[PDB]
Formats: structure tokens, C-alpha cells, sequence
């Protein structure tokens, strides 16, 4: 599992990726971007698709030039 | 002046740009039923415990809400999966599309009229009263406006069918004409007024918009009030000797302080009730709202739309979407009749004891000779057997002329 | 009206909706559609009802061949609504 | 003492108020010129006594 | 009191919204079905309009 803190800085503690959602624990981030899964918030979404879980940025899609 | 043999034809014709306004989503929130309840004392939490499992209702509730947000905006936006973008080369035939297209210095890749939208809605966590963030930020829905535009000035309505077909935007514009029934020429024999006529009318748009955003601004209003009324609700004594449970925690021990402890508790009961019913009500409304926007943003921007004032008063060529705070923006672009002239008529024009009538058109007469026009658009031309056609004898019409057809068949026999 | 309870007049006399109905009316039988897009343009009615069968793919001459029997047809059922509505207003009475 | 329920009230309900004369604004007030009709009655046959 | 009143208000309310929507749908028969004509099966009446 991942959790997250919702609004607390992530400095604060009661793998950690601060996201404007709230302190994430647990789970990795990378540098790729794929659909979104499921939603973290504020544009971050995260998935198990590589096993452990990661944290990604959500992209809106492939891309062309007519 | 209605006269039966008298029709009134346009002359010329009037661009024009209108906008529109629809709210689209709300600030998701979401409460915690102990902390505003109980503040933090054990005691209120334990004697809470057993009035029933209202609070888990109430929490089931708020996120229904909390995830139809997102459902809103994803359903208006997110109609696109290919994300175009237009061609560094800037050639429309005359078209100038600087102002909403995007402007690739400012950080934010929001548009000049985007930009000024934003900055009309200026807006007018310490009790477990939490917002939350929405699930895009605004790049995002800046991003997906950017494409919906790419794709109608690059490839017309073909992109929200199937595979995004280019073709240059003066054939755009005259097939959408052609989708009113005006001829293709007219639009070519005038494409610099047309331009011309466009830039002004958006000119307009951009000063008129720096001046009127009343319909985005109640929902603002709306949430605020109710959160300062149920937050200002705390200072109440709902029949208790004070309203502050750290004046209840000394002074008494529990057997008398328990029944103050109890009015209380049913008081801020009533209120957060009073406050999830009216949210419950507002979000129904903003659903139906957004689901007419997503209606007109598939209608409108994607296709042509015929239905009679949908997408703007006078007959529709196309639309421009917009960004806005918690809602999207429209310009339709559309077509005006101008100058009127008196024309009298006929309906069947008989040659030869044959009722001749207009295949498309409209007989009309300056007085002095009969020809026949399209019907919007003034423009003579000359009856012919390729204009018309026959049908019985021109005995049963009401009303008839005697006029000679030219048939250009007859003269080139030689 | 006793106990605070209390009722308040509509913004529009009943003469004033009648009013907009006629001028409604006025607008479709003496300029067809064309006064919901710009200024009123006049036209006769024969030629706005063939225009009107036009647009549902029956051609001109079909209603021209026929006109005084449409004419009956029309006053005809005008005739008989005024007759059933005199006998039914669920809806605005619920 | 209550609270401001009393006030919450009237606000709902002139909200309701308001709306009302909106929707009647908005089904009939969609004209601008009151025409007039001619007094000649000729309709081809039609009949709009 | 107060209990009874609260529960007027509501159910004028949710009556209000259904109002509303009946409004909307009636204006939009005004524009298209009266302002020009409508093409759009069993809009304006069973039978081609
Ligand atoms: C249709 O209306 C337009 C709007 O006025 C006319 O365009 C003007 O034409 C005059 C004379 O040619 C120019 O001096 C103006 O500068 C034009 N307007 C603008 C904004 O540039 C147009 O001429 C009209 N059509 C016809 C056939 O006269
Ligand atoms: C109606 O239009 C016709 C066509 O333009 C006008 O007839 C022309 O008039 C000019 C000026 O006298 C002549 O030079 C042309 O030879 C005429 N052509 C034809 C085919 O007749 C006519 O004068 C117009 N009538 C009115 C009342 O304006
Ligand atoms: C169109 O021309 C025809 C051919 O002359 C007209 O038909 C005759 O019109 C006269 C008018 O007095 C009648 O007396 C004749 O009985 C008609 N028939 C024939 C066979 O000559 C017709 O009336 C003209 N249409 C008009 C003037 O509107
Ligand atoms: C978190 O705390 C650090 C200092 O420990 C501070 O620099 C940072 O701005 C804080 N962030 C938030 C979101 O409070
Ligand atoms: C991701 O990008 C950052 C900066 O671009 C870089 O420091 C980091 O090493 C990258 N990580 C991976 C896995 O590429
Ligand atoms: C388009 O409008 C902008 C804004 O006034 C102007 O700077 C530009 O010269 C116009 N023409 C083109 C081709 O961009
Ligand atoms: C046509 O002429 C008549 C003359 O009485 C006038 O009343 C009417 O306004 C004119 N209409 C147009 C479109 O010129
Ligand atoms: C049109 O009306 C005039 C009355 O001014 C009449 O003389 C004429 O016969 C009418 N024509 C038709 C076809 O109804
Ligand atoms: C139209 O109908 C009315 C009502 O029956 C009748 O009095 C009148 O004679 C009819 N015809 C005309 C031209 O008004």
C-alpha cells in the first residue's frame, strides 16, 4: 500500500514525495508520464504498473503535428 | 408591411463574435465530524458515540459530491485524446487568430483573453473544515483548450470523427457558409471583408471583456456564505449556560455537565445537517450546468450546429472555447442579414401554358424584368430551362405571370 | 396572509405575456423564421408554407396543386381543438 | 439565541423568489420589436380568427 | 417550531429545482419549434413538423 498525509509538510513526519496533495509515503517517483490509473491529486496520479508502486505525472496523451 | 406579392431580400451581409458563460465545477470540500462537534475532548466524543453512525452518513455524502467534481470537468474537457498543435506558419487567408491562439512567452500557457478572464474573478482550516485540490491544474485545461483549437482551425469538424484531415481554412469557411444555404461564390468574391470584418468584431470582444462575469461570480458567493454561516454557528449557546466546551470541562463535574453537553451536541447536530442538504441541492444544480456545457462544447466547437439558438443569435459558423475559473467561456461566431431591399413576386413563372417553377430560388422583379434568386442573398440571374422545372398546366396555381423562359438550346443549333 | 405567511405578485401582468404572444405570433405568420435571426422580413404565406414543405422533402408543387385543400384541413382541426379544450390540464393543475 | 436559522431562511426562499421571474424572462422575453399585424386578412385561404 | 419550518423550506426547494428544469425545456421548445422550424423526430409534435 501507499499512503499520504493531506496537508501536512512533508518535513513534519507523525520514500517520501512531496506532493501538493499531501506528504506521500511508501511509494517511488519517476520521470515518465503515462494515463492516469488512479488520482493522487493536483495533477499526480500513481499506479502498480512496475513489483512495487510509483507516483507519476499524468499526460493528457500522444502527441501530432497536422 | 405584409402585401401578397411583396418580398424583402438582404443585400449584404454582417460577421459577428458573441461570448458566453457557463459554470462548470465547484471548490470540493470535505468536514470532520468530530473535530467540529467535539472540538477534542474524550468526553463529548465518548457521549457521541452512541446517537448513531450520523456521521459516517454525512462523510459518505461530501465525497459523492467530492468525485462528481471531477467527473464535471473531465466530461466538458477531456474530448480530445491526440494533442495538436498548430504550425509555426501563420497563413488563414486573411485571419488573425493572435489573440486566442497561444502565446508561447508568458509561463502560464494561457491565451491574452484567457489571461483577462482570469484576473475578473479575484474570489470576493482550523475547525476541520478542509478544501481539497482539484484532480487537473490549470496547464492542463489550458492545454486541452489549445488543442481543441488546433484542431478546428486546421481540420475543420473531420478531427471528431475519425482521423484529423488538414484542409485550408478559406474551403473551411466557405463549406460552412455553403451549410446555410449561401453559395460558395459569395463567400470568395468578398474574403477580404470577411477578415476584415472578424479582426474588429474580436478587437471588440477583447476591449468589452477589459471593462460582467455575474454567473461565475454567484457560485463563488454562494460557497463562501454558507461556510462563514456554519462556522459562525459555534457561538451559540443552543440552551447551554455557555458555548465553549472548555468552559463546560471545569466547573462542573459529570453528572450536571453531561445535560449542557447534550444540548449542545443536538445543535451542532441541526447544523451540519442544515449545511449537507443545501450542498447536496446546489451540487444537483451545477451537474445539470455542466452537463449542458459538455452539450454545447460537442455540438458547437466539434461540428456545425443548426439548431436554432443554441450557439448564438443569428445563423452559426463556428465557436471558439475558453478557459475561465471553475468554467469555460464561449465565442460563437456568427452571421447577420444587413440591408433589406422591396422586391415583388410571383410563384410559377408559365411560358407556354406550362407552370414553371424555381428549382432552389425565388422569382423576384425589379419591375421591369423577372429573374430568380437565391433566397438570402440578392443576386439576379436569368430563367432558364436549367433552372426550373415543369409540372401540370398553369391553371390550378393561385397565383401565375406570363414571362417567356430564354433555354439556351435554340440559338447554338446554328 | 394572517401568520406571516405571505404571498407576492409576479413581475409581468397577465396583459403583458399576452402581448409577447401576440407579437410572437405576429413575427412567424407575417415573416416566417426570418425575424429570430435579424431584422423582419416580410414574405407572403403561400410561399412561407411551401418553403416550409421543402424543407421535409416534398417538392413545391405539391402544395401549390392542392392549396385550398389545406386551407380546409387547417380550419378544420383549428376547429375541432377549440371544440376538445371546451370539454384536461392535468399538468398545470397539479 | 438559536443561531441565525431564521435568516438562512429568508435567504432561501428569496432565492426561489428571483428565480422565478427569471424563467418567466426567459420563455417569453425573446422579442425585441412588438410588431402589429395588418389589418387585411389575406392568407391564401387560411383562417386565423 | 422551527422543525416544521425547516422541512417547508426544503421540499419548496427541491420543488423549485424540478420547476426550473421544466422551464428550461420549455423555452428551448419556444426557440426551435416556433422560431424557425424543427427537424429533430418527436421534438414538436408526433408526425413531421
Ligand atoms: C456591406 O457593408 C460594409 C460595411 O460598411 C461595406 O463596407 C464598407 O464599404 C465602404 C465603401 O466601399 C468603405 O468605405 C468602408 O470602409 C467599408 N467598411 C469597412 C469597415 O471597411 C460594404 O461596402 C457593403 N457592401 C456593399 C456591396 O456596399
Ligand atoms: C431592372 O433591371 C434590369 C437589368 O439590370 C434593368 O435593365 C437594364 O437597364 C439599363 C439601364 O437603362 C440598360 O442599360 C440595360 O440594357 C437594361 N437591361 C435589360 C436586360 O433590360 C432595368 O432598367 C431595371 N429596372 C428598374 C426599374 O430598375
Ligand atoms: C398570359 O397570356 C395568355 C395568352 O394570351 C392569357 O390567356 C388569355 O388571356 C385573355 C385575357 O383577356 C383571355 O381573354 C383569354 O381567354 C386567355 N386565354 C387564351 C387562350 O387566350 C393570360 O390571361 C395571360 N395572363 C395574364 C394576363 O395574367
Ligand atoms: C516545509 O518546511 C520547510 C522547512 O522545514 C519549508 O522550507 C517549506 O517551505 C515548508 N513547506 C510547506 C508546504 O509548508
Ligand atoms: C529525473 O529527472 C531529474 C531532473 O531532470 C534527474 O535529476 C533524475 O535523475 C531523473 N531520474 C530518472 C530516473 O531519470
Ligand atoms: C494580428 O493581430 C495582432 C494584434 O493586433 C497584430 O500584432 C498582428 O500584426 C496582426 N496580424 C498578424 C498577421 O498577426
Ligand atoms: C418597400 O417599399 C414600401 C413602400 O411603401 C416600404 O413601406 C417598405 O419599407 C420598403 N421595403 C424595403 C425592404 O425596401
Ligand atoms: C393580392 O391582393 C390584392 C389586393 O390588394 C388582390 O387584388 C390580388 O388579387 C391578390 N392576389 C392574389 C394572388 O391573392
Ligand atoms: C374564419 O373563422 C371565423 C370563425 O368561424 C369566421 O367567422 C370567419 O368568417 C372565417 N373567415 C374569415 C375570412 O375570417
Amino acid at each position: 500500500v501507499a499512503v499520504l498525509y493531506q496537508g501536512v509538510n512533508c518535513t513534519e513526519v507523525p520514500n517520501v514525495f512531496q506532493t501538493r496533495a499531501g506528504c506521500l509515503i511508501g511509494a517511488e517517483h519517476v520521470n515518465n508520464s503515462y494515463e492516469c490509473d488512479i488520482p493522487i491529486g493536483a495533477g499526480i496520479c500513481a499506479s502498480y504498473q512496475t513489483q512495487s508502486i510509483i507516483a507519476y505525472t499524468m499526460s493528457l496523451g500522444a502527441e501530432n503535428s497536422v | 408591411a405584409y402585401s401578397n406579392n411583396s418580398i424583402a431580400i438582404p443585400t449584404n451581409f454582417t460577421i459577428s463574435v458573441t461570448t458566453e458563460i457557463l459554470p462548470v465545477s465547484m471548490t470540493k470540500t470535505s468536514v470532520d465530524c468530530t473535530m467540529y462537534i467535539c472540538g477534542d475532548s474524550t468526553e463529548c466524543s465518548n457521549l457521541l458515540l452512541q446517537y448513531g453512525s450520523f456521521c459516517t452518513q454525512l462523510n459518505r455524502a461530501l465525497t459523492g459530491i467530492a468525485v462528481e467534481q471531477d467527473k464535471n470537468t473531465q466530461e466538458v474537457f477531456a474530448q480530445v485524446k491526440q494533442i495538436y498543435k498548430t504550425p509555426p506558419i501563420k497563413d488563414f487567408g486573411g485571419f488573425n487568430f493572435s489573440q486566442i491562439l497561444p502565446d508561447p512567452s508568458k509561463p502560464s500557457k494561457r491565451s491574452f483573453i484567457e489571461d483577462l478572464l482570469f484576473n475578473k474573478v479575484t474570489l470576493a482550516k482550523f475547525n476541520g473544515l478542509t478544501v481539497l485540490p482539484p484532480l487537473l491544474t490549470d496547464e492542463m485545461i489550458a492545454q486541452y483548450t489549445s488543442a481543441l483549437l488546433a484542431g478546428t482551425i486546421t481540420s475543420g469538424w473531420t478531427f471528431g470523427a475519425g482521423a484529423a484531415l488538414q484542409i485550408p481554412f478559406a474551403m473551411q469557411m466557405a463549406y460552412r457558409f455553403n451549410g446555410i444555404g449561401v453559395t460558395q461564390n459569395v463567400l470568395y468574391e468578398n474574403q477580404k471583408l470577411i477578415a476584415n470584418q472578424f479582426n474588429s468584431a474580436i478587437g471588440k470582444i477583447q476591449d468589452s471583456l477589459s471593462s460582467a462575469l455575474g454567473k461565475l461570480q454567484d457560485v463563488v458567493n454562494q460557497n463562501a456564505q454558507a461556510l462563514n454561516t456554519l462556522v459562525k454557528q459555534l457561538s451559540s449557546n443552543f440552551g447551554a449556560i455557555s458555548s465553549v466546551l472548555n468552559d463546560i470541562l471545569s466547573r462542573l463535574d459529570p453528572p450536571e455537565a453531561e445535560v449542557q453537553i447534550d444540548r449542545l451536541i443536538t445543535g451542532r447536530l441541526q447544523s451540519l445537517q442544515t449545511y449537507v442538504t443545501q450542498q447536496l441541492i446546489r451540487a444537483a444544480e451545477i451537474r445539470a450546468s455542466a452537463n449542458l456545457a459538455a452539450t454545447k462544447m460537442s455540438e458547437c466547437v466539434l461540428g456545425q450546429s443548426k439548431r436554432v439558438d443554441f450557439c448564438g443569435k443569428g445563423y452559426h459558423l463556428m465557436s471558439f472555447p475558453q478557459s475561465a475559473p471553475h468554467g469555460v467561456v464561449f465565442l460563437h461566431v456568427t452571421y447577420v442579414p444587413a440591408q433589406e431591399k422591396n422586391f415583388t413576386t410571383a410563384p410559377a413563372i408559365c411560358h407556354d401554358g406550362k407552370a414553371h417553377f424555381p428549382r432552389e430560388g425565388v422569382f423576384v422583379s425589379n419591375g421591369t424584368h423577372w429573374f430568380v434568386t437565391q433566397r438570402n442573398f440578392y443576386e439576379p440571374q436569368i430563367i432558364t430551362t436549367d433552372n426550373t422545372f415543369v409540372s401540370g398546366n398553369c391553371d390550378v396555381v393561385i397565383g401565375i405571370v406570363n414571362n417567356t423562359v430564354y433555354d439556351p438550346l435554340q440559338p447554338e443549333l446554328d
